[PDB]
């Protein structure tokens, strides 16, 4: 992967010991060495509420959102709850005759965990008036960190400086098992891997190392040593295949959970790294951290490769090696470039602009006027000339209409919306009752449900036809007569695609008649001209000719039932377009290096 | 030093 980190919100503050994300509200909570607690809207960069709780460091703070509470533990032996809507001290008691290090909140049950230097862990029931239900003994030193198994909240790990982790079920005075860590300086932190495909855990030590454990088989999977000083935390991101550690060396290390190699190192500049949080449900992939000098909120995306070519020859992409995933760049193509075959074109990168989301993909309007970037549930539309904004919104799919001034979406509820003039047509409705896999552009809006393909008239929305083919892609000719229906071949039983001719007349007649069969459409509007052999990875029409890439990486052309190979490349090659000026077709590889191939009989 | 002190 190529991770990308955006610095959402940073606050210089006293030593930040505890830190937690609210799950619905864009709020980070922080517990300080100063006995003060803070609530920040990291998204509008505003301090909501802040309480002077104690003179003593408060080390553990967590959200119980469901009861609209914050819960915090200090060095005065105490546990205190507050309502954050009101700032009103709900509860305040003595929970251990020693420091309180760590707190865990039960996902569902009114159950709250606290770990202590008193050697013990303890269970607390709030809707039975905070009575101490069970006291877990066994550890022979400071209990640094408690953690519920997200997959089985009846059980929980506890990381201890006595060099062990101890998993217990709610009820037994004894542990199910006890994990000697080998980490001769002790465990500061423990975290569960959230996904059901691995029973992994993780620890972090003063001994500079991080350790991944299998808790079924009870064995050390891997040692991950980076850090130059004591490792403070190590956690699994809820959503990206990463581990995140932090430490007194001042750094944050983002590790890869598969290769166990450090993907990314950050020196936030707040000195020593104390504590960690990840937005519960991956929102913006937020992770937040606490330091000697304060806290930061970081969003983590990916620099996925994007490129759209325009008809007149302009390339536009996001990201890159020397650059950021959400920076936009543009480059012009001219027959200029000496026709050397398999070397990437050299062009001059001009800065074009920026965008607020992590692209997964990017695409010009048909006429090359506008650019749409799609990502992270959001779509955005920019002017290609001075990178001016023209539209934003949420979408699971975006497809451009012929006009180059209208489009269609699958929205946050999975329902097709149609915009005309950047300003939605409310009345335009296509009632789709199955689930919508996808959306295609071209001269009829294409909609994939089941192993089917529906074709609707752009202006009204009436089903022009339904094709019973499990399409991968749908690629139209520019003059609107031809279409190629690429087939998700799925074990080469069927042909890889089908040419179809579209009679618009046959549609319009069945339109006047009111004889459009709302299940199928119009049998006469679509005729199957040919079937295709080899698999199709991408493809452009150039008149009656279909230029296409294969999974053998070969470049072919199809014209009137015949497949002629034209070149045989040796990478993953994708088609970008056909410039007539340079009589040239243009290709892109996995690294966005652009190639040019020349075409004549 | 013989004793570090996890008082932070």
């Amino acid at each position: 992967m190529k991770l990308d980190i955006k610095k959402t919100f940073s606050n210089r503050s006293d030593r930040v010991k505890g830190i937690d994300f609210h799950p619905t509200e864009p709020w980070v909570l922080t517990t300080l060495y100063s006995g003060r607690v803070e609530l920040w809207n990291y998204e509008t960069q505003v301090e909501v509420r802040s309480i002077q709780v104690t003179e003593t460091p408060v080390r553990a703070g967590k959200f119980i959102a469901r009861k609209n509470w914050i819960i915090v533990g200090s060095d005065d032996f105490r546990i205190r709850v507050f309502n954050y809507n009101t700032g009103e001290k709900v509860v305040d008691f003595e929970a251990h005759p020693d420091y309180i290090r760590s707190i865990a909140v039960h996902p569902t049950k009114p159950y709250v965990l606290s770990g202590s230097d008193d050697l013990t862990v303890k269970l607390w029931n709030w809707e039975n008036n905070w009575a101490l239900e069970q006291t877990f003994e066994g550890h022979e030193h400071f209990v640094m960190c408690v953690a519920f198994n997200p997959k089985d909240p009846s059980t929980f790990a506890s990381g201890c400086l006595d060099r062990t982790v101890k998993v217990w079920s709610l009820g037994q005075s004894t542990p199910n098992f006890t994990l000697t860590t080998g980490q001769e300086r002790g465990v500061n932190y423990v975290d569960y891997y959230p996904l059901p495909d691995k029973p992994y855990m993780i620890t972090a030590s003063d001994d500079l190392t991080i350790k991944i454990w299998d808790y079924q088989t009870k064995s050390c999977v891997a040692t991950l040593e980076g850090h130059m000083s004591n490792v403070s935390f190590a956690v699994f991101h809820p959503t990206l295949p990463i581990i995140i550690s932090g430490s007194e060396d001042g750094t944050l290390k983002i590790w890869n959970s598969s290769t166990y190699k450090v993907e990314k190192t950050l020196n936030v500049g707040l000195e020593r790294s104390w504590c960690i949080a990840t937005h519960p449900t991956g929102r913006k992939n937020y992770i937040a951290s606490g330091f000697d000098n304060g806290f930061t909120v970081l969003s983590l995306g990916n620099d996925e490769p994007t490129l759209s070519l325009d008809p007149v020859g302009k390339l536009v992409w996001s990201g890159g090696k020397n650059a950021a995933a959400s920076d936009i760049f543009t480059a012009v193509i001219r027959g200029n470039e000496e026709v050397e075959q398999d070397e990437p074109l050299s062009l001059q990168t001009k800065e074009l602009g920026s965008v607020d989301v992590f692209p997964q993909s990017l695409a010009h309007s048909p006429n090359g006027r506008f650019v749409t970037v799609v990502g992270d549930g959001e779509y955005v539309i920019y002017t290609a000339l001075a990178w001016r904004n023209k539209a934003f919104g949420k979408c699971q799919d975006f497809v451009w209409g012929p006009d180059s001034n209208s489009y269609a979406l699958i929205d946050e509820t999975g329902q097709i919306k149609y915009y005309k003039n950047f300003k939605e047509v409310t009345s335009w409705s296509v009632p789709m009752h199955s689930a919508i896999d996808r959306l295609f552009s071209g001269a009829l809006l294409g909609v994939k449900s089941d192993g089917f393909v529906y074709f609707f008239d752009w202006d009204n929305g009436t089903l022009v036809r339904r094709i019973d083919v499990n399409a991968k892609d749908v690629i139209w000719s520019d003059n609107g007569e031809l279409v190629m229906i690429v087939n998700t071949n799925s074990n080469g039983d069927e042909a890889s695609g089908y040419t179809l001719l579209f009679n618009k007349d046959a549609y319009l007649e069945a339109a006047n008649n009111g004889n459009i069969d709302d299940s199928e459409g119009v049998d006469e509007a679509f005729d199957v001209l040919y079937e295709l052999s080899e698999s199709i990875t991408s493809g452009k029409w150039v008149g009656d000719v279909f230029i296409f890439t294969t999974a053998t990486n070969r470049l072919n052309y199809f014209v009137g039932g015949k497949t002629y190979n034209l070149a045989h490349y040796t990478k993953e090659m994708y088609l970008l377009g056909y410039l007539a000026r340079d009589n040239k077709v243009y290709l892109a590889d996995r690294e966005v290096h652009v190639y040019g191939y020349e075409i004549s009989l | 030093c013989t004793f570090k002190t996890k008082t932070n």
